């Protein structure tokens, strides 16, 4: 689980998967990552964050913001700042992965963040042109798809019967794995720069973050609509994966009627009700930065727009609705939030139970 | 190669061709050549030929190929699409709008094309049967626009025959296949060629014109669909 | 000159297509309001056409100049698929007919283009009423009527016509002209007079027919906006198309230039 | 019927006056939730804190 | 009176969620200060400790 | 730019900008196109607030005044986050466009719109 | 001369009392009645304030005009 609506129910990342972060310059791909790492402190997942050719004032500012959430002492910090040696940047993604393929090989999971692939190939170029290796597209050496591949298929799950050969017996029963968030910079939405298309080719899913959704007030920014995972409802709890299918549905039917938005009244009452639905959906998505998501609160917001609770709610106060909701449950319903909290199941008593609570909400709140 | 001189016919499938072409780029690159057009290695053409002329039908056996292609940036002039288009006998299009319909085959039949759909090749009733299928599978998502912009009502009596008989080709398009009984629940169907045009011609003609459209869903041949009807 | 201006070009035409399409499906649900407004009249005009018809029979010794021996509409807005040309071009042609003969000319103008093709040829008016809201109301044609009721009473005028385009079908409108003026067993009770009665009734019989012809046009430029929005969304495609076939060619020659620089002084140094 | 509607009245005008009341009850074990849960914060921020 | 008897229940309700509101908005104003006060106090001993 | 950081006041108003200025960037070639009257009633009131904050931005600067030939100025942030604020709001609704070009505060430019 | 691109980075210092007070804002003032005319193309009547603008930016367009050999005092 990431916390974020947009990304664990559209977009699931799985034990052992390895999940794209791509899009332009000062969109929120740190952000994203690093609540992704927050979010691990009580689950169970120890953490590498690997910051390759950033300033060290940078760097700082995601420890300091680790240590203010409490998930510095679950995370290995790897650090290869922009005034140390391109060897240094060239290997730092290759040490962080060895220190977390120890708790894969020994039955247990891991999570490692590559802060900049890009700057690492930039690295191993600087590096090969200087020993005089013929150049190829955009001067990057021959070898330069080999380069990140061999990095990204380390992130994997591995099997009970690899564990008890590893640990010769120690361990049993028991799976490991280590899933990797690397992160890409594109020029202008150019996907089909050199770098670029190598790791697109490489991963097992990607998540797009978009300026003009970014700019347009849509703080997460992930374009849902290019955005995919190939693992999919495999990587999903129970709650999660059966709410999840209507809002694919409302924002795909927003997507296509979406300029009809200023000729809503000229609309027939069938799509007029699909695009307020679709723009309620749509609000719904925007979530802030260092506020992770449980599987419980997540399925509330999930639950109340996917079940038709919010077509009497003006499109400007979802948000506050969504946000007293959660903190009412918090109060009066804690054990029936804890109960979902356990393996994210779902049955009839917990589709009542949700539905009763949202109903006494609309009530007295 | 081998299976062939054994006195068989044989398919034989490439994962991603493209990543041939590719690999092909990096090793170029490696052993120090000057690059082409758009960075590609300078024997796109001869690897690639290299490759493709070994897959033919000989006097002993066949090797037949399916691969799967992909098209950098989404241009379809760009060098390495351009020299495997050179080689492709057919293209088959899987889309993901026909498998929310529910048609699990997913095959697009006004995208998927082939260069033996010729009447000097298969014959000129295998050739009017499928052309058929394609000019009323053509006209339905015209009218489809019509019936959703101005309605239904709008059509004519010709037009609304055309949809049904559209509607009864479009669910006969599908198929239970023998790896898929764990997702469909029902066994698997072997049709042979003579079975396919027989049953698309009569659609056509209109002789199954009072049967519903779903009785002609996920049947095989046609017969089934006749005898899923009594139902 | 390169491969970033290309793609501005390609957003900007995407933009406007994607609203050209929506106008096409707005279009469609006001033509549907039209041709219902159009139905909401037939009772007044059928049953007022049979009272004209028995109660001048009844009463022949009075025979009213309307039965014995141009109004034209237009739109207010664009993007009509030239209906306004295509009817203007019929009144031109009626009107030739009548100049060969040897007869004068006065008009009525309804709507802004009617006003523009004559302001833009200097033609003469009589009436003119434009702003007339997609739902129009009987009550403000009455004046403008009225100019050309009294001049066929006067004299001024010798015959009167309503020129509009008339909705055959949602692909088709046809300019037509049509003469507005000139036009069982037992008999009615009449009060006050039966004179009195048929010139009030008459009155209110060319209203009408005016009124028909003015909605009928409103649902004429409905659809023929519909198609109009349409021809323009297909027409932006057809750019997107072509000036993506320009992309790919600058992005595939700024690869090989950059290649050749990078090949060049690696040959140098 | 004017005195007995007078007294359904009477009923549902005070009846609400106590409902809306209520709302402020659930508004001030809400202030106090708020509080009490932002002096365990506090709390938590202190000895967070001064660790480092 | 039916009126009234309604509106004076949504003019009250109206008022005591206003109330009720304003409840809610001084616990969140009294609980930020009950956070960042502790923090001074922690950090004051901080570098008390420190320099020490 | 961060509420921890500054306050939610100047930050909102600062996305507030932002958000009025994206939306006008699409509209502009939907305005070249076609024409003006074929926009919804909030489009035509979005476009005229989009183009007076643009104006709005402009500030005479002292180093400047070679080149301008007016005298510079020198707005505190609290004169910047009222203004752009009641522009938002749509108190200055009644001023033209012309107003707010090159005006320091928004006081000039309602100064300005009288000359 | 484009007087959108076109700049001088010595501005009014480069010129004497009479032209420098008398051309005060000129360039910026025609840069911005060419994007002021490319947007009211197509739109139905604007204010006095928008017209004026439009009308007064035509004539310092064709006064600039000038040909070759011809030079000015
Ligand atoms: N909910 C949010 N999610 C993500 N970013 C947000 C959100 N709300 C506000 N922001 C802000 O957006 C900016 C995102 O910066 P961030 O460093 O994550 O972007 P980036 O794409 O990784 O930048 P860079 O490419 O330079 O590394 C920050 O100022 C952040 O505080
Ligand atoms: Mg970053």
């Amino acid at each position: 689980q990431t916390g974020y609506k947009s990304v664990d129910a559209m977009i699931p990342v799985g034990r052992g998967q390895r999940e794209l972060i791509i899009g332009d310059r000062q969109i929120g791909k740190t952000a994203l990552a690093v609540d992704a790492i927050i979010n691990q402190k009580d689950s169970g997942i120890k953490c590498v964050y690997v910051a390759i050719g950033q300033k060290q004032s940078t760097i700082a500012n995601v420890v300091r913001k680790l240590e203010e959430n409490g998930a510095l002492a679950n995370t290995i910090v790897v650090a290869a700042s922009a005034s140390e040696s391109a060897a240094l940047q060239y290997l730092a993604p290759y040490s962080g992965c060895t220190m977390g393929e120890y708790f894969r090989d020994r039955g247990e999971d891991a999570l490692i963040v590559y802060d900049d692939l890009s700057k690492q190939a930039v690295a191993y170029r600087q590096i090969s042109l200087l020993l005089r290796r013929p150049p190829g597209r955009e001067a990057y050496p021959g070898d330069v798809f080999y380069l990140h591949s061999r990095l990204l298929e380390r992130a994997s799950r591995v099997s009970e019967e690899y564990v008890e050969k590893f640990t010769n017996g120690a361990v049993t029963g028991k799976t490991g794995s280590l899933t990797a968030l690397p992160i890409i910079e594109t020029q202008a939405g150019d996907v089909s720069a050199f770098v670029p298309t190598n790791v697109i080719s490489i991963t097992d899913g990607q998540i797009f973050l978009e300026s003009a959704m970014f700019n347009s007030g849509i703080r997460p920014a992930v374009n849902a609509g290019i955005s995919v995972s190939r693992v999919g409802g495999a990587a999903q709890t129970k709650i999660i994966k059966k709410l999840s299918g209507g809002i694919r549905t409302a924002l795909a039917q927003y997507r296509e009627l979406a300029a009809f938005a200023q000729f809503a009244s000229d609309l027939d009452e069938a799509t007029r009700k699909q695009l307020e639905h679709g723009q309620r959906v749509t609000e719904l998505m925007k979530q802030k930065q260092y506020a992770p998501m449980s599987i419980a609160e997540m399925s509330l917001s999930l639950y109340a727009a996917e079940r038709g609770f919010l077509q009497d709610v003006e499109i400007a106060k979802v948000g506050s609705f969504e946000q007293a909701l959660i903190s009412y449950f918090q109060r009066e319903h804690a054990a029936l939030l804890a109960k979902i909290n356990e393996k994210g199941d779902f049955n009839d008593e917990i589709d009542a139970g949700i539905k009763a609570g949202i109903e006494k909400f609309k009530a007295t709140q | 190669e081998k299976f062939r001189d054994e006195g068989r016919d044989v398919l034989l499938f490439i994962d991603n061709i493209y990543r041939y072409t590719l690999a092909g780029t990096e090793v170029s690159a490696l052993l120090g050549r000057m690059p082409s057009a758009v960075g590609y290695q300078p024997t796109l053409a001869e690897e690639m030929g290299v490759l493709q002329e070994r897959i033919t039908s000989t006097k002993k056996g066949s090797i037949t190929s399916i691969q799967a292609v992909y098209v950098p940036a989404d241009d379809l002039t760009d060098p390495s699409p351009a020299t495997t288009f050179a080689h492709l006998d057919a293209t088959v299009v899987l889309s993901r709008d026909i498998a929310s319909l529910g048609i699990y085959p997913a095959v697009d039949p006004l995208d998927s094309t082939s260069r033996q759909l010729d009447p000097l090749v298969i014959g000129q009733d295998h050739y009017d049967t499928a052309r058929g299928v394609q000019y009323v599978l053509q006209r339905y998502k015209e009218l489809k626009d019509i019936i959703a912009i101005l309605g239904m009502d709008e059509l004519s009596e010709a037009d609304k025959l055309l949809v049904a008989r559209a509607r009864k080709i479009q669910r006969f398009l599908s198929q239970p296949f023998f790896v898929a009984e764990v997702f469909t629940g029902s066994p698997g169907k072997y049709v042979s060629l003579k079975d396919t045009i027989a049953g698309f011609k009569g659609i056509l003609n209109g002789d199954y014109d009072h049967l519903p459209e779903q009785a002609f869903y996920m049947v095989g041949g046609i017969e089934e669909a006749v005898e899923k009807a009594k139902k | 000159a390169g491969a970033k201006e290309i793609r501005s070009k390609i957003a900007s035409i995407k933009s406007t297509q994607k609203i050209t399409n929506a106008m096409e499906k707005v279009a469609v649900s006001k033509m549907r309001k039209a041709q219902m407004r159009m139905a909401a009249g037939r009772p007044y005009a059928e049953r007022i056409r049979q009272v004209i018809g028995h109660l001048a029979n009844a009463n022949p010794e009075y025979r009213h100049p309307f039965m014995v021996e141009y109004i034209v509409v237009s739109s207010d807005r664009g993007l009509c698929g030239g209906l306004n040309i295509n009817l203007f071009k019929s009144l031109v042609k009626d009107m030739s007919g009548y100049r060969e003969q040897g007869a004068e000319i006065d008009l009525c103008v309804i709507g802004s283009k009617g006003a523009s093709f004559f302001r833009s040829f200097g033609g003469n008016v009589v009436a003119a009423i434009s702003h007339l809201g997609e739902e129009p109301s009987i009550n403000d044609l009455i004046g403008s009527v009225k100019v050309m009721l009294d001049a066929y009473l006067e004299g001024r005028i010798d015959r009167l016509f309503v020129v509009s385009n008339k909705f055959v079908n949602t692909m088709t409108q046809k300019p037509t002209v049509e003469q507005l003026i000139p036009l069982h067993h037992w008999d009615y009770l009449y009060e006050p007079d039966a004179k009195s009665l048929l010139d009030g009734l008459l009155v209110r019989y060319v209203e009408s027919q005016v009124y028909q012809a003015v909605v009928e046009n409103n649902a004429c430029e409905q659809a023929a906006r519909m198609i109009a929005m349409k021809n323009a969304t297909d027409n932006a495609g057809e750019l997107i198309s072509d000036l993506q076939l320009i992309y790919n060619k600058a992005r595939q020659a700024a690869i090989t230039q950059e290649i050749s620089e990078i090949v060049g002084g690696a040959a140098a140094v | 019927d004017l005195e007995l509607a007078h007294e359904k009245a009477g009923q549902q005008l005070r009846e609400a006056k106590a409902q809306a009341a209520e709302i402020v009850e659930q508004a001030k074990k809400r202030a106090n939730q708020i509080v009490d849960e932002a002096r365990d914060q506090a709390r938590t921020e202190g000895e967070r804190l001064k660790a480092q």
